């Protein structure tokens, strides 16, 4: 993991006949680190195209993005959440759409917050994992390793290939390009479904499914926000905790929506609609979502408004309806709370008010009501009407 | 952790066959006959092994009756209804329905054949079958929390 | 020693003894003593 | 964790539970109501079903006769059986049997399905099964008749046919009657079974049968694996019936409670209707009429035999007789009498005196009850005719009620009296409508209404129930009967015909025995509580498992105590390096190094071997296993 | 005998690897009056946690290329020994439970080849022996 | 995975290889698997396993059958004792061996 | 009369806490409560006069009175809402409400489901229990309300989970703070099922017990006899600290007049 860091110290373009060792170690080396990330990488997120016709074909899972580190105290940045988040993710180094290679110095740049219990090992798999970039990257600096990572990839069918994929996936998911995860997403449905090896098949296939969430999060780090609902909403239907299966793959879908929410909110930015996703949001994770939910009332407090098509007058979520109702009173700031379109009546203003005798009251009643019937259905139904019917407050908050 | 067996009947012989059986603190009496042929006060097994002068259902917690012969059951009135035990009391169906007559045929022998000074009599023996539990074949029955 | 704490649990939770084998001799007893 | 529902019928279930290691079939049952689309088999060839009409379609009409507007099918009578290709019956272990009810169809899944396991049933209900299926093979076989009628069954056909013939279901899996060759095949595979029984399965699971209170031997089933309990509650009664009452006690702590055998018409109230059927069969008498009160052999015939017993003599109608006719008479009036320890406290008690136990032997004695094997028999020679007939099927399809039918439908003084609820008398007599006979439906269930189950439910507190679906609904007949209801706390999850259940009731910790010797050799601790721990071999024998003689540390190491204690054990010149979190110690001898994380420690030893087991014993001083 | 329930995963994983020369290794948890075999982890997960563990690192008596001391030591397992699973990697390294050896560069002290040589206490023989051969039983 | 429907299968298997016996070829693929499988926890998957050894089986299969004479299940066993039954009725010359365990299992 | 101290926040109508106060929503607790304190609300509560009624600002004496016995539960149980929110008189208005209007001595039973919420930053308003120490700018004010009074306990957020920001102190420290009646009725951790009826179970067997007790002078020959058992009532504490005896030791004197 940390071998690479004394291969590289020496001349990258050595010279072929006075420095034939020292190049040929660099090479053999860099070759080595190469192979290694890329079995590790194929191991880790392709479980079911490195299994053989016989063998179980698990579900494979993927490399999400680094929301956690962001929320973390570790990489608390006061001023490089909004914009910083795609240089967080890549580094800006992976500009192009490296297959089978990436070129990434991210490892260096930060680290992987991961526990004891959290991850396999706080030591080696970690910094194993953490490497990989880094590794490649420097493998890259020397000509013959990228002529031969190159000629591998063009040789190999990188996109058919089960190791190369995976490292292009895991490329494009530190480096933020949706575009190449959601072409990967789409050629590991085909690719699985039409092979006689055994692996998921059809469009319900675990592969596919963590491919789409690693392009939802990837869209999100490149500031997206509507390609990454989309996204997130298409496959519902340096280290990150997710399972391997595809049914917890729909419940982390979320996470990089909250976490680029959050990053605007405590912005300078005043974006109400990232303050309502981040209010819908805080029932994901506790407590971690508190500091969300901060943000996302510090957020409402500045704006001083909201307009959004259905946040109470339909849809169901508990911490969202709870938040909202706390919000409309002076504790979210004073703002005018409107849950119905161009409804809400007046709560940010004193509590000794007629207003309507009992016309607001009985639709308010009947909103509520409505939610509290609906209140044990999944957020992630209500999620994706808001996605569609009030996608004008999701492109204000995404630009 | 011991299993104690105390045969005060029928030990080398056959009849009053009455055998005491300590398994797990729980004592139970295995038959309640009688023997034949003894004139006075050895017809009914010793039950003053047991602490006599003393209530008797507090030691034993069961009674089981194997068949109605008078060599296995002919004690079970005078020993229930005299010496105070009205714990509970297992035989099968049959054995509860031949056991009172023979009783009463043999009591009528010693009232009417020898002297009955020491012997029990018919609402006496009615008094015992009161306590009676019947057990049916294979029924693996609770007598108690543990005892079965 | 968990064979010791199970035996012990058990043989705390017990009952009263028979008064003839308290009173019994080489593990035996003379029954019908007032005849 | 797995139940195989094998039939829609609620009071005739047929359910497998692939529970533990075994799969345990739950009753058998025969939905016996597909006769009743079949024209009835008379005892002699009748002028008016022979002479009924064929119905017409457009293309057979041979096949199908229509009668006062129903269509009927001109064909033996056959029988809905349980879904038996849903689940290969090879691998079925153990059959448990509840009533006589639903010990039928037992011979086609013990001959034709490749059974090979055990059945498990109490002796009165073997007993009196063999009687029914006795009867009934008796009954088919006595004037057989072909099975021409094969083209109503397509499925592009039975569509246009009308309602009842439309709406029957599983009709290509209904057979014909099996023969007694199968039968007495089937009764010889069964192991008879008494109350409270302890019948252990291969090790794994107990088995016990507890009186449900219903009938002579009908028995609920308790299954368990010492830490998961499954109920089975069938066909059971609370009345102040002749068998020994329910035993709800022993139901209490049951995981699942799968229930079924619940009454049918619930509105009726058994003594009740028990007095009307006295006082119609009085009336109609008195007016010099017939009775015909088809019934089982030994069913709730001598219930409402004891009733008419006591009515009769106050009545002033002892001069009547009482006809019972049924090839397998005697045998039932015998069994009843015999099994006498199967009764109540209150019946059982007439054990100790001379005297049998029910009171129809007075009946015999007095000349009162006459019974008969058939009707050619003495029967011919002995009939008067203002009488009361108990005989044939209740499905009105074979038996001598067939006869009887056919004799007496002609004149309004004759009645016939239902009293079997578990075939829809309207539909039963179907074949017969243009009758003028006095038709009266009084029927006589015993069983558990909704009431009475949710008492019991709410006393036994199961975890999870099952039962069939018709019950999580209230009867269509009434349809807004919010009483007629299976209420519980949890949903009460439900089940149709072949529909599989996954039950939620998956749990750990399966027992197993420790022996003293290896027990001498394990010592316990304390902790925050006691602890030990084992290394042994395990040895398994019938699924009963043996504990025979042959990574993760826990205590309380914090920095300081892990600086301070063990600081001058034993070695010498120890440095202590300033980490963040922790403390770093290392030795100078051969740079041997203990390294601490939070909550955890671990001991490195550079080119030294001897010292390393000293250095982790002296960790071990204050460390268990929890 | 002692009357104990034994949770059903480790009972299962008894003969998944002890079928076919077998152990079974569990902590016995009398708790609330009643005694509850499980494994390790079940125990942490009843309820004072502190793991001990072996992750020593031997200093290499062996003084040879990086390839000898790195890629040949670790192939020790397959000689004598007995009772250790198989599982293949295209990477090489020997994952036998809580077993690493591929730890790093050869020699990062300054001083003679250093590897990390790890164990726990059930799989102690493969540990020790390794510590042992390596401490000075493989001269140059 | 499951073991009901692994125990299916093996009924298909052998259902397949009763239907073409003149196949030598199949019936030592199945033999074979049938030994893969039969180690397996569940007792229906070792009891058919042993149903397609008793089937089907040259004519060492004495052996292995033989194995599973001291089964913990008891139907294991009776399924192991008529696998051996049906190999005598196909034909084979059972070994004397096979009358010590026999009398164990008595 | 006395009046139920029903939050008058927007959020009392939604579920509490941030995220969830305890077990299901709040219709799930009110029909626990109803559940296992119909036996003694049928039987103790029957003269207890409270409206489930609605308020703006704080609870008021509008609708007529009425004998609500058994309707408790529904008070919380699919309850109306108003367009107001006033944090400020949830707690504090209503107290001063009842210690007014209603006096520190009546049957008042304050059982319901509210929010209990405070502000999201440095807005935390403790003063409206625990005025005696925190917020004693108030302390010469009628807070903390010092009269009898129902017990109101706020277990929403758990100690360990909003100890994260430092917030765990103001969520904490409300039911502990309320007049200190008793005994501190405050848990901190995770929710259960069994928690919904933990507070309104502390009085299912606190109705009426048995006794033994008999009052007589001397030895006397027609002595009365007292079958029924009275409420408990001790006059020191060395003398009563177990359930009453009777000595051996019986005499009568004294003169009695009035
Ligand atoms: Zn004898």
């Amino acid at each position: 993991l940390h071998r690479m860091k004394d291969l590289c110290r020496y001349m990258n373009n050595f010279d072929s006949e006075a420095h034939a060792k020292y190049k040929n170690q660099v090479v053999y080396s860099t070759m080595l680190v190469f192979f290694k990330n890329a079995f590790q990488y194929v191991n880790s997120i392709q479980p079911s195209l490195f299994q053989g016709p016989n063998a179980p074909s698990q579900v494979p899972l993927v490399l999400l993005e680094d929301v956690s580190n962001v929320y973390g105290d570790v990489e608390i940045d006061r001023n490089k959440h909004i914009h910083k988040k795609r240089k967080l993710a890549e580094g800006r180094e992976k500009t192009m759409s490296s297959d089978d290679e990436d070129c990434s110095a991210k490892g260096r740049n930060r680290h992987i917050v991961v526990n004891k219990a959290e991850l396999a090992n706080s030591t080696e798999v970690l910094e194993s994992f953490k490497l990989a970039r880094e590794s490649w990257e420097l493998l890259y600096s020397l000509e013959f390793l990228d002529k031969e990572f190159t000629r591998i990839c063009l040789a190999w069918k990188t996109d058919t290939w089960l190791w190369l994929r995976i490292f292009l996936t895991d490329m494009i998911i530190y480096q933020g390009q949706y575009k190449k995860a959601i072409a990967s997403l789409h050629h590991l449905a085909a690719l699985q479904g039409s092979i006689s090896q055994p692996q998921i098949t059809g469009q319900g296939t675990l592969e596919h499914q963590r491919a789409l969430i690693q392009l939802a999060t990837c869209h999100f780090a490149l500031g997206e926000y509507r390609m990454t609902c989309e996204k997130v909403l298409d496959l519902m239907c340096d280290l990150k905790l997710l399972p391997c299966t595809s049914k917890a793959i729909m419940p982390y879908c979320l996470h990089l929506m909250l976490a680029c929410f959050k990053l605007r909110a405590f912005t300078d930015n005043r974006d109400d609609m990232a303050l309502g996703h981040v209010i819908v949001l805080l029932q994901q994770e506790w407590p971690r979502g508190e500091n969300l939910f901060l943000k996302a009332v510090n957020k409402i407090c500045q704006q001083g408004n909201f307009q959004y098509e259905n946040f109470f007058n339909y849809v169901t979520n508990i911490d969202m309806l709870e938040e909202f109702a706390y919000l409309r009173t002076q504790e979210g700031g004073k703002i005018h709370l409107e849950l119905l379109p161009n409804q809400g009546m007046l709560i940010k203003h004193h509590t000794v008010t007629r207003g309507i005798t009992k016309g607001v009251k009985e639709d308010f009643r009947l909103a509520m009501e409505r939610q509290v019937s609906r209140c044990g259905e999944n957020l992630m139904v209500v999620l994706h009407r808001f996605c569609i019917n009030e996608k004008i407050l999701l492109l204000q908050t995404l630009t | 952790p011991e299993i104690r067996v105390t045969p005060l009947g029928a030990g080398q012989d056959v009849g009053r066959s009455c055998i005491l059986v300590s398994i797990a603190g729980k004592n139970v009496m295995l038959d309640c006959g009688m023997h034949m042929g003894f004139n006075d006060d050895r017809r009914f097994p010793d039950f003053s092994y047991i602490t006599q002068n003393g209530r008797l259902t507090d030691f034993l917690d069961c009674v089981i009756i194997s068949h109605f012969h008078l060599d296995h059951c002919g004690a079970l009135p005078y020993f229930s209804e005299m010496v105070g035990y009205d714990g509970p009391i297992y035989m099968t169906h049959p054995t509860q329905a031949i056991c009172p007559i023979l009783l009463e045929d043999y009591r009528k022998i010693a009232v009417d054949k020898k002297g009955e000074a020491n012997f029990f009599t018919s609402q006496m023996i009615k008094d015992c079958m009161k306590k009676v539990v019947a057990v049916h074949l294979h029924q693996t029955v609770q007598v108690d929390d543990e005892l079965e | 020693s968990l064979w010791s704490n199970r035996i012990n649990t058990a043989n705390s939770r017990k009952h009263q003894e028979f008064a003839g084998r308290l009173n019994s001799v080489n593990n035996r007893a003379e029954l019908y003593q007032h005849l | 964790m797995k139940l195989y529902c094998l039939s829609g019928h609620p009071t005739l279930p047929c359910n497998v539970l692939k529970f533990k290691s075994t799969t345990i079939m739950l009753d058998c049952g025969l939905d016996m109501t597909s006769t009743l689309n079949f024209l009835p088999l008379p005892l002699v060839q009748s002028p008016r079903l022979s002479n009924l009409p064929g119905w017409s379609l457009k293309d057979l009409d041979k096949e199908l006769k229509e009668c006062s507007g129903h269509v009927f099918v001109d064909s033996v009578p056959e029988f809905c059986l349980p879904e038996t290709e849903l689940i290969d019956l090879s691998t079925v272990d153990v059959i448990l049997i509840s009533n006589y009810h639903c010990m039928m169809a037992l011979p086609y899944i013990t001959e034709h399905t490749g059974f090979t396991g055990t059945v498990y049933a109490t002796e009165p209900t073997v007993q009196i099964g063999r009687l029914l299926m006795e009867e009934l093979v008796n009954f088919i076989e006595r004037v057989p008749k072909a099975q021409s009628a094969s083209l109503w069954k397509n499925k592009d056909i039975q569509r246009l046919l009308p309602s009842p013939l439309k709406d029957a279901v599983e009709v290509s899996t209904w057979r014909r009657c099996y023969t007694m060759q199968e039968v007495n095949s089937a009764l010889s595979k069964i192991q008879l079974v008494g109350y409270s029984q302890k019948i252990e399965l291969f090790g794994a699971v107990q088995v016990t049968p507890l009186s449900s209170g219903y009938a002579l031997g009908s028995s609920n089933w308790i299954i368990q694996s010492h830490y998961e309990k499954v109920s089975y509650v069938s066909g059971s009664s609370l009345l102040t019936t002749h068998p020994q009452p329910m035993d709800q006690a022993s139901l209490k702590n049951s995981d699942v409670l799968v229930l079924t055998g619940l009454t049918q018409i619930p509105t009726a109230n058994p003594d009740g209707m028990v007095g009307e059927f006295c006082s119609n069969l009085a009336l109609t008498v008195r007016n010099g009429g017939n009775v015909l009160v088809p019934c089982y052999p030994s069913g709730v015939i001598y219930d409402l035999l004891e009733c008419l017993y006591q009515y009769i003599d106050s009545a002033g109608l002892s001069s009547v007789p009482l006809y019972f006719i049924s090839p397998v008479a005697n045998s039932s009036l015998e069994f009843s009498q015999i099994f006498a320890e199967w009764l109540c406290h209150n019946k059982q008690s007439k054990v100790y005196l001379p005297e049998p136990p029910f009171p129809h032997a007075e009946l015999i004695q007095t000349n009162k009850l006459k019974h008969y094997p058939s009707i050619h028999g003495d029967f011919s020679n002995d009939f008067r005719q203002p009488c009361v007939v108990f005989t044939g099927h209740p499905s009105l399809r074979f038996g001598d009620v067939v006869h009887f039918m056919e004799l007496w439908g002609k004149s309004s003084l004759n009645t016939v009296i239902f009293t079997e609820p578990d075939f829809s008398y309207l539909e039963a007599l179907a074949p017969y409508q243009p009758l003028a006979m006095k038709c009266i439906y009084c029927p006589i269930d015993t069983r558990l209404n909704f009431i009475q189950v949710s008492k019991l439910l709410k006393e036994v507190q199961p975890l999870h129930v099952v039962c069939p679906e018709q019950y999580t609904q209230p009867p269509p007949a009434q349809s807004h009967r919010m009483d007629l209801m299976i209420d519980c706390q949890p949903p009460a999850m439900s089940y149709r015909r072949a529909e599989v259940l996954a039950l939620p009731f998956k749990r750990r910790y399966e027992k197993i025995e420790i022996m003293p010797e290896l027990a001498d050799s394990l010592v316990p601790m304390e902790i925050k509580i006691s602890l030990a721990t084992v290394s042994a071999v395990l040895h398994t024998k019938d699924n009963k498992h043996l504990l025979q003689p042959p990574p993760l540390l826990s205590g309380s190491i914090p920095v300081e105590q892990f600086v301070q204690t063990l600081e001058k054990h034993g070695f010498s010149d120890i440095k202590v390096e300033d980490t963040a979190k922790g403390h770093i110690v290392l030795l100078q001898e051969a740079e041997t190094l203990i390294q601490i994380e939070e909550d955890s420690t671990h001991i490195i030893c550079d080119n030294d071997e001897m010292l390393r087991v000293r250095l982790r014993d002296l960790v071990l001083k204050f460390l268990q296993k929890f | 005998s002692i009357p104990v329930g034994i949770s059903l995963g480790l009972l299962k994983r008894e003969m998944a690897q002890g079928l076919l020369p077998r152990l079974l290794h569990g902590t016995l948890i009398m708790k609330d009056s009643n005694f509850r075999l499980v494994s390790s982890e079940q125990a942490l997960k009843e309820l004072a946690e502190h793991q001990l563990r072996f992750t020593c690192r031997v200093h290499l008596h062996d003084t040879r290329k990086e390839q000898e001391t790195a890629l040949r030591v670790y192939s020790h397992l397959k000689s004598v020994l007995k009772d250790h699973c198989v599982q293949h990697l295209p990477d090489g390294s020997v994952t036998v439970e809580s077993v690493l050896l591929q730890a790093a560069a050869p020699s990062e002290d300054p001083g003679t080849k250093v590897l990390l040589v790890s164990w726990t206490y059930q799989d102690e023989e493969l540990g020790s022996f390794l510590t042992s051969l390596l401490k000075k039983g493989l001269p140059q | 995975k499951s073991h009901q429907v692994l125990a299916q299968l093996l009924d298909t298997l052998l259902a397949i290889g009763t239907k073409l016996p003149e196949n030598q070829a199949i019936q030592m693929r199945l033999v074979d698997v049938a030994c893969k499988h039969l180690t397996d926890t569940s007792h229906g998957v070792r009891n058919k396993c042993l149903q397609l050894l008793g089937n089907l089986g040259s004519l060492d299969v004495q052996k292995i059958i033989g194995d599973y004479f001291s089964d913990q299940d008891p139907r294991v066993r009776t399924a192991a004792i008529k696998a051996m039954l049906q190999l005598h009725e196909r034909g084979l010359k059972l070994h004397q061996t096979i009358y010590n365990q026999a009398c164990k299992l008595l | 009369p006395t009046v139920v101290v029903m939050d008058v926040s927007l959020s009392m109508t939604r579920p509490v806490s941030i995220e969830g106060s305890e077990e299901y929503q709040r219709k799930h607790l009110a029909a626990h409560g109803l559940t296992m304190l119909f036996e003694h609300m049928a039987t103790n509560y029957k003269l207890e006069f409270t409206a489930l009624v609605v308020f703006s600002s704080l609870w008021e004496l509008m609708v007529p009175f009425t004998r609500d016995y058994n309707t408790l539960q529904e008070a919380l149980s699919n309850m109306d809402d108003y367009d107001k929110t006033c944090l400020e008189s949830a707690l504090v208005g209503v107290c001063n409400i009842v210690q007014q209007e209603w006096g520190g001595a009546i049957p008042c039973q304050v059982v319901l489901v509210t929010d209990g919420c405070l502000g999201i930053g440095r807005g935390s308003l403790r003063h409206s229990l625990a005025t005696q120490n925190q917020r004693s700018e108030s302390n010469r004010f009628p807070l903390p309300f010092p009269f009898p009074s129902k017990l109101y306990i706020m277990c929403m957020a758990n100690l360990e989970e909003l100890q994260s920001t430092d917030s765990l102190e103001c969520l904490e420290r409300l039911i502990d703070l309320n007049n200190g009646e008793g005994q501190i009725f405050t848990i901190d951790g995770p929710l259960c099922l069994k928690n919904v009826q933990s507070m309104f179970g502390k009085l299912i067997d606190l109705a009426y017990t048995p006794f033994h007790a008999v009052l007589k002078c001397g030895h006397l020959t027609a002595d009365v006899q007292v079958f029924p058992r009275p409420e408990p009532f001790v006059v020191d504490e060395e003398i009563d600290p177990i359930p009453k005896v009777i000595n051996t030791d019986l005499e009568i004197v004294g003169f009695i007049d009035i």
